[PDB]
């Protein structure tokens, strides 16, 4: 039921990153993903989402165009791209699932993981 | 008038249900739902909220009592009595897979086996609407068993589950009235100088949300000698004046449907109250009572014969026999709206026309040969 | 007071029958019947006697219901 | 008409026949006893009727047809024709050897 | 020429009775004179004379045996030979219920569990008919029963009765013979040159009363070799002339009827001994045996082929089968009727026309034209 | 001598089965059938018993039948 | 387009076999092959090879051991477990006269009593096929159960045979598709002032041996999300050029099929993703959601709606449902056809007519006036 | 990698759906299914007793059936 | 099963002679019929052929016209009919069964008898 992600480490600001989220258990071919980001003690802000299919990616409003997000059914695993980083991302991400299943219209979050930290 | 009607999906409501069932954790779902607890309402993994029910518990006898015997290879039932009521218990089981097995995983209508009448009125007491709705098809169940389709849905996981579809009823208490036509012709003694024409739109009407809708087909309807019972899978709507076409013919504000052949054929309607029987050529129309044999001939022409006293309609050699209810019937002495339309000129082959696209071609032909 | 009432014109050769009530199927309403049943491996116990032959013939007949509805659910329905 | 030269005539037991035109596969095998009924073998050149052991087989061709035997037996002894059926009625039987 | 027959009640014989035994005081009536008698003649309050029976006395057993014993709080059945005996006595009455609760009241055809063949040859021997339509219905019952309805009448005053509404056969021995149409089709090289028509008017014709009736349904019609058993329920009579038609195509007693249309399909009709096959364009029709395969090529234009020798029809992909009777065949060598008119001007949209009515169209226009 | 015959006109490429025989159904005659049953109104007896457990549990199941059919009768048929 | 398509007897390969069993001295050939044998080739009379079983023996049982018994005028049996054996033994072959007394000796679908499913895979194992059409036919013995006929044959000579016939596949692995029509019309606030125009030729199209078959009936075809499972019997024939009518309307090389009438009707079709609503008129159509209600609204004439986000689209006052498969689904911008052709010249009387021959039609009416 | 298509003309209003496979019936195959059946003349014995009264009446019923399908056969199917 | 034939004796080359071929067993009116004449030493050979239904005679191309086959169904028996008979018809003839039913061609010989002769 859980799913796990990687990608931990710090990159001084201007290098690329790369981080991975495994699925496991539920049909991941049917379900959307989402990525969001936490700073220690702020607040929950929201981040790209990549639909079931995967010709549909909605990317945040304050950071768009240096943000890519893929999604790949036959190894059930997502991917997010990122390019010039910059201070005000060191935060911790979240890799979670939506709540419908098969439908081009986004409904908030029903599964989270336990998420990696950048810079 | 069969063909402008749209065609849609019979039950597209419930493969889509099936579908959601066959995703990886969705069945674990259900089952931890039906702890203990027969009926209990459930949302999937779509979105719905649907009703579930768990008929024919039978791991209760077959896992508990016959399992620790026949796996211990000196089996040894002791009387016959268990062997009959085991045998009465897996009955219901064997009857649904061999009427799954010929329509290939949709059933219509559901069975009794599939759907109990004793539990099927528990069904319809927890569905969400109102208290009006609950009662007609309370009291109707023969005809809410009579359009609902039942679906494999999954097996999997050691539990079988198929999805049961029942009709809702949104629109109630309205009035459909109902015409029925009949080709009026013109009577000469030359055959083939003779023109006609003949309605097309006969089937039922009624009411919707400030339109009227239409079904075609006059034999996808019920009737419980008040409802209607029909569907507006098959029907098209219309605008609201079509009722103006029964009494003004010649109306502008809306144009009526019409079809036009050059033939004629003694072929009576029976109606819900008596038949319009319409005899032509060389025939014998005879309309007979049970106890006293002929009591009237018609002519040549429409004519209208009540259920008050007449029980037997004739035409040619068929035997038409006449509904029995009870209504105030009356007649309208009118005048034949063919014998303004000259024979010598008009439009013969139409299928699909109007009192109008008629008028035109009579207008356009007349106006041509105008010239010189 | 009258339910049902029929009229008749001479005119178009068309009568109306006016008083019924209508029952109109707009939607339709999804609800799911789970079946309980128990799968068993194969019965290994034998017997000359008459009621145990009873109930292995009939726990056969149980199970090809199962068997033959599995194969079954692969297929999509038609509608 | 169609003329049939069946060979070797007047001879394990081999026989060939051959036809003046070509039809594909409608060849019959009769075996005669002296002085009996001649009880028919196999039909369209390779099926087996009913009361016939598995020795005999048949092998066609658009232009010859040959029969062979597994093994002789005692009571596998007499006369042997052939029969074409082709699209028209006439029917031409041919010459017979004397096994 | 599905439209032209007329529209009527199917069971308005069956409601009608039903509708009697609800009035107070009727059902008694009915149990007095099934008073230790099981088939007795009754009349009723309408003023017919109906046949009754008495199938299924169960009061005998329930109310005499297992009455007092389950009513006296210490029940104690004696041995399971009686179970299952009882079990079998209260089957018949659970499948009446099962077959009536999905059709809601009316059914076709009458199961074997509602009016069985030891009991439904009982009811024909009484009925008042003649001493060969008895004979005919008695060697035909599963034709019989399978056009016989039954309706749910009464279960007041403690007594079940639902009316079995049997068929009536009025014209028996007269010669049906059908006629199966193909369309013939003029051919050329150039696509969309080629004008052609076929006749409308198939189905069945046989005499009834000096007239000729005439079934457009080709399904609604029975075979039993030598029988048709339809019903006149939806047939159109026609007028004795309708014979010469077949052979006389021009004549001008009764005008025939056809359709027209500027399209050509290599289609099949597969006729009682022989198929009329009929290949145009660019297609390859064949009839082959099952033992020496081709044997026949047809060109283009229509051809019969017999049943004698030809055992599988053959036309472009599909692969029609040929029924296999023993009749004598006929050929009647004419020439096509088609080769008359002039494919320059001609009436090419046509759904139901006649051979007088596309004759004065070609003649009207072409006259037309010769003004100036 | 001869029961089936069938001519085909080339002129009119429509061919005719003659000599087939006629059953047309003119009218229809009505019968009524009558069930005779007898109505129980609840069994009181109780037992642990295995042969009167299966009498009680037809009994239930006539009574549903009949139960079933009483509302049944109150709607017209349809035809 | 239903009536183009040629009429066929629907078994008459299984009525000719039944026709064979009858003649004298045949049924003991049948039982000799059967000898201690339950599945063996025998070779008719026919010439043909037909594949025998032994279903159901029962002369085993009765002849046996409740044979010797009851002759004997004081018969005992045993004990009652006996009786139920025996019980469930005859109660297949009450089951099968039961089935053939209301279906007059033809049977379709093949019910599990007659063949059962444990045997219909034996008996397709053995069929002279390659190796594709018997996986074909083994993973789907829920849909080559419902295309197969069986025939009582013979009960003579104290043996019981009844014909069952099966279908077999020939062409398989080749791409079906499927074309959806509507009527496009021109929207002008005058009523009356519109005209318009549908295609026809709705329905299955896919190849045959270097051509293209078409099934006009859309009913009487299955789905399995990748088969079609249709049948050639009621399908005519077409060149393979009609690809290119979908792309290249006004082509020269194959001409379409279309319609015309002066009417109409805001009705939708249901494709297999997605809905082609087309609304006209004055009524409100719209595409909702099942979370959120209203998302679309269209405006008048046809549009396109998909089954991504989509799951009820409503015209008027019906309520279709969307099905809801996983496909690409693509949107050809075009520009409407109709608005070529003059609104005051038209034929707008049309059931069976071609690109062609509307334009002839226009092309002439327009020409004759241009004289003076 | 994709089983349904479907594409959309807006010129003609007329949508097609492609991807699909092919199974068409050519023809039939006749196989003949043979089912054994014992003929009895008529049961001499009769008796009080419970078991053998139940075993008449099925072997009537068993004969019934037998009777009923021989009037069946005389005449030709319909199809 | 079996079927017989009369018709045996000698007479001189001149005189007609009709010999009729009894049958029992199958049914008779499903089957054609041939004839086939072998004289003693030497090999078969066919002379006519008449149809199930009796329409349709094809007499041997060696021995035609002076040749009549003629068939009963209601006495289920065949006749052959021969006039200005010359001295090499002096053989054994064969009254013989076709093995296919009701069709119009003929596939070979199934079922034989006993045999008369002719001068
Ligand atoms: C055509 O119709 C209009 C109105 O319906 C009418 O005023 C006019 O007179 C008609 N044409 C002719 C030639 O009469
Ligand atoms: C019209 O038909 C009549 C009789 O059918 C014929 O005499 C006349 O010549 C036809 N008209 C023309 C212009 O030929
Ligand atoms: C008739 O059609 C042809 C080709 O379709 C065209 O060339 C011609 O101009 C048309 N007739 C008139 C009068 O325009």
């Amino acid at each position: 039921v859980q799913l796990v992600e990687s990608g931990g480490g710090v990159v001084q600001p201007g290098r690329s990153l790369r981080l991975s989220c495994a699925a496991s258990g539920f049909s991941f071919s049917h379900y959307a993903m989402h990525w969001v980001r936490q700073a220690p003690g702020k607040g929950l802000e929201w981040v790209a989402v990549i639909s079931y299919d995967g010709e549909n990616t909605y990317y945040a409003d304050s950071v768009k165009g240096r943000f890519s997000i893929s999604r790949d059914n036959s190894k059930n695993t997502v991917s997010l791209q990122m390019n010039s980083l910059r201070p005000e991302d060191t935060a911790l991400y979240y890799c979670a699932r939506d709540r419908i299943v098969d439908d081009y219209y986004y409904y908030g979050m029903d599964v989270w993981g336990q998420g990696a930290t950048v810079t | 008038l069969g063909f402008l009607l749209g065609v849609g999906s019979a039950c597209a409501s419930g493969i889509a249900v099936s579908k959601v069932l066959h995703l990886e954790g969705e069945v674990n779902k259900i089952k931890s739902a039906l702890l203990s607890t027969n009926k209990a309402v459930v949302s999937l993994s779509n979105g719905v909220s649907v009703l579930t029910i768990k008929v024919l518990d039978l791991k209760n006898y077959i896992d508990k009592q016959l399992l620790p015997i026949v796996n211990k290879q000196s089996c040894s039932i002791s009387n016959i009595e268990t062997v009959i009521e085991f045998q009465q218990k897996n009955n219901r089981l064997l009857e649904i897979t061999r009427e799954f097995s010929v329509n290939a995983g949709v059933t219509t209508p559901v069975s009794t086996y599939m759907l109990t009448n004793s539990e099927l009125l528990s069904l319809i007491n927890d569905m969400p609407i109102t208290n009006d709705q609950k009662k007609l098809m309370s009291s109707n169940v023969q005809i809410v068993r009579q359009q609902s389709y039942s679906i494999m849905s999954i097996i999997k996981e050691e539990v079988l589950a198929y999805v049961v579809q029942l009709p809702l009823y949104g629109v109630i208490d309205t009035p459909c009235w109902k015409l029925h036509t009949s080709p009026l012709c013109t009577t000469n003694t030359k055959e083939g100088s003779n023109i006609c024409l003949t309605r097309t739109d006969r089937g039922w009407y009624c009411d919707n949300a400030g339109s009227v809708s239409f079904f075609p087909q006059a034999e996808t309807c019920k009737v419980q000698s008040n409802r209607v019972f029909c569907d507006t899978m098959n029907s098209l709507t219309l605008p609201s004046e079509v009722n103006l076409c029964n009494i003004d013919i010649f109306n502008p504000k809306y144009d009526c449907k019409i079809m036009t052949s050059k033939t004629d054929v003694s072929s009576s309607v029976i109606t819900s109250l008596g038949a319009i029987v319409s005899c032509y050529g060389k025939t014998k129309c005879t309309a007979s009572n049970k106890n006293r044999g002929i009591i009237k001939t018609f002519s040549n022409g429409c004519d209208y014969v009540s259920n008050k006293g007449v029980d037997t309609v004739s035409v040619g050699n068929t035997l038409y026999y006449v509904n029995k209810q009870e209504g105030k019937s009356l007649y309208v002495k009118g005048e034949p709206i063919i014998n303004f339309y000259d024979p010598l000129v008009f439009p013969s082959s139409e299928f699909d026309a109007s009192i109008s696209q008629v008028n035109e071609k009579i207008n356009q032909s007349l106006a041509f040969i105008r010239k010189s | 007071s009258q339910n049902i009432t029929e009229e008749f014109y001479q005119s178009t050769c068309s009568a109306v029958s006016k008083g019924y009530l209508s029952a109109l199927r707009t939607g339709w309403y999804t609800s799911v019947i789970t079946i309980e049943l128990s799968n068993i491996k194969e019965n290994k116990c034998n017997g000359t006697d008459a009621k145990v032959k009873l109930i292995k013939q009939e726990l056969d007949k149980y199970k090809n219901a199962v068997t033959e509805l599995q194969l079954l659910m692969q297929s999509t329905p038609a509608c | 008409d169609i003329q049939m030269t069946q060979s070797p005539s007047s001879l394990r037991v081999t026989i060939t026949c051959q036809a003046s035109q070509d039809i594909k596969k409608y060849l019959n095998w009769y075996h005669q006893k002296p002085g009996k009924v001649p009880e028919l073998l196999m039909h369209d050149a390779s099926n087996l009727e009913t009361g016939v052991p598995s020795r005999f087989s048949g092998r066609g061709s658009g232009t010859d047809f040959t029969l062979t035997i597994s093994s002789l037996q005692p009571e596998d002894i007499g006369t042997y024709y052939c029969q074409q059926y082709d699209n028209l009625p006439p029917l031409t039987f041919g010459g017979g050897t004397k096994v």
